[PDB]
């Protein structure tokens, strides 16, 4: 027989939305955050739920460790964290960095080579053994 | 130094970098405290022993970095910075923080690594800093972490590496946002079961706990992996043994 909607469990006689392994009425297939129907617009999926682009990025987009905002544009990934390209910088002198720089990991923060050299010897000796 | 101040006011540069310039006194930096427009000030790797109350005049500061000086105390005015989000006091000589330090309304990252702080160093209102998402207390002298640590509900990162902790407060279990817990190099023997309310087994998460005199079953579970550790401290067996270990 004809498809049945996944949200209201009723037969779909007219136009059918095919998404996430289910069939939907156009009005009943909506974003999980805001209750707004996609109406043809691209949807984004996450854990069996559909979201609009703006709310998808807000809930699941990478957040910058420095400016604490959802990153727009390219992401710098390092040390289990993420930075905006223009935010990535040394944690001890704030000089901007790229992944092409030789920085060290210090309590899971990036520290530039020049800064690390200035650390106390007793600390550097302990960090090597760790 | 008189050219990094003049050019910052002429071209309206919000970021001032005076790292490693042999500065022994901020009041000696000509015109520094007239730059009310700046949002970032870096004074790391200098020779500062103090911070003057004039710091309050830089009212738009969002980033303030004093890493690796010899600062021994801070003025109360440090907490009047309404826009301050990042404060690096790492590698100094602090054994106290000033009255009302916890009044900073927007502070997100606080770095106190490598000083001489203990629980007694913290002002009564320290844990009013509820906007904090990262707190670094590595290389200090904490024996006890106050239970009010639980008031810091947005905390994602907590480092207590290389302190003198004999115990972890169960209130750490209330930190539902926590992603990183660094507790290497203390004097911990057991973990509170309430820590199991947290899950730090994720790929993006960190749980570092080496170099503690853990009781044998906990040390054994570490050798198997973080998943095993958290499974264990959630178990009825651990709860039974923990209750008897305390009494
Ligand atoms: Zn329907
Ligand atoms: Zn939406
Ligand atoms: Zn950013
Ligand atoms: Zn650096």
């Amino acid at each position: 027989g004809v498809p049945i909607c996944g949200a209201c469990r009723r037969p779909i006689e007219g136009r059918v939305v095919n998404a996430m392994g289910k069939q939907w009425h156009v009005e009943h297939f909506v974003c999980a955050k805001c209750e707004k129907p996609f109406l043809g617009h691209r949807h984004y999926e996450r854990k069996g739920l559909a979201y609009c682009e703006t709310h998808y990025n807000q809930l699941f987009g990478d957040v910058c460790f420095h400016c604490n905002r959802v990153i727009e544009g390219d992401v710098v990934s390092a040390l289990n964290k993420a930075w905006c390209v223009n935010c990535f910088a040394c944690s001890t002198c704030n000089t901007k960095l790229t992944l092409k720089n030789k920085f060290v990991e210090f309590d899971m923060k990036p520290v530039c080579k020049k800064c690390y050299e200035k650390f106390p010897l007793e600390l550097k000796k302990r960090l090597k053994k760790l | 130094l008189k050219k990094l101040v003049e050019e910052s006011r002429e071209k309206n540069q919000p970021e001032v970098d005076m790292s490693d310039r042999g500065i022994s006194n901020m009041l000696d930096v000509n015109g520094l405290f007239t730059l009310s427009h700046i949002t970032q000030l870096v004074l790391s790797h200098n020779k500062l022993t103090m911070v003057p109350p004039n710091i309050a005049e830089l009212k738009n500061l969002e980033v303030l970095n004093f890493f690796n000086n010899q600062i021994e105390e801070l003025p109360t005015q440090i907490s009047s910075l309404q826009k301050l989000k990042h404060l690096n006091l790492g590698m100094n000589r602090l054994n106290t923080l000033p009255r009302g330090f916890g009044s900073l309304p927007a502070l997100e990252v606080l770095d106190l690594t490598y000083n001489n702080l203990s629980e007694n160093s913290l002002p009564g209102n320290f844990f009013y800093l509820t906007t904090l998402r990262a707190l670094y207390l590595s290389d200090n002298d904490f024996e006890i972490l106050p239970p009010d640590i639980g008031k810091l509900t947005k905390l994602q990162i907590l480092s207590l590496r290389d302190n003198d902790l004999i115990s972890l407060p169960k209130e750490i279990g209330e930190l539902t946002q926590l992603k990183e817990l660094h507790i290497q190099g203390n004097r911990l023997t057991v973990l509170p079961p309430e820590l199991g309310n947290l899950d730090l087994t994720g790929q993006k998460q960190v749980f570092k706990a080496e170099n503690n005199p853990w009781v044998t079953p906990i040390a054994d579970q570490f050798q198997l992996g973080v998943s095993h550790v958290f499974e264990y401290i959630r178990s009825e067996t651990y709860k039974y043994l923990y209750g008897r270990h305390m009494q």
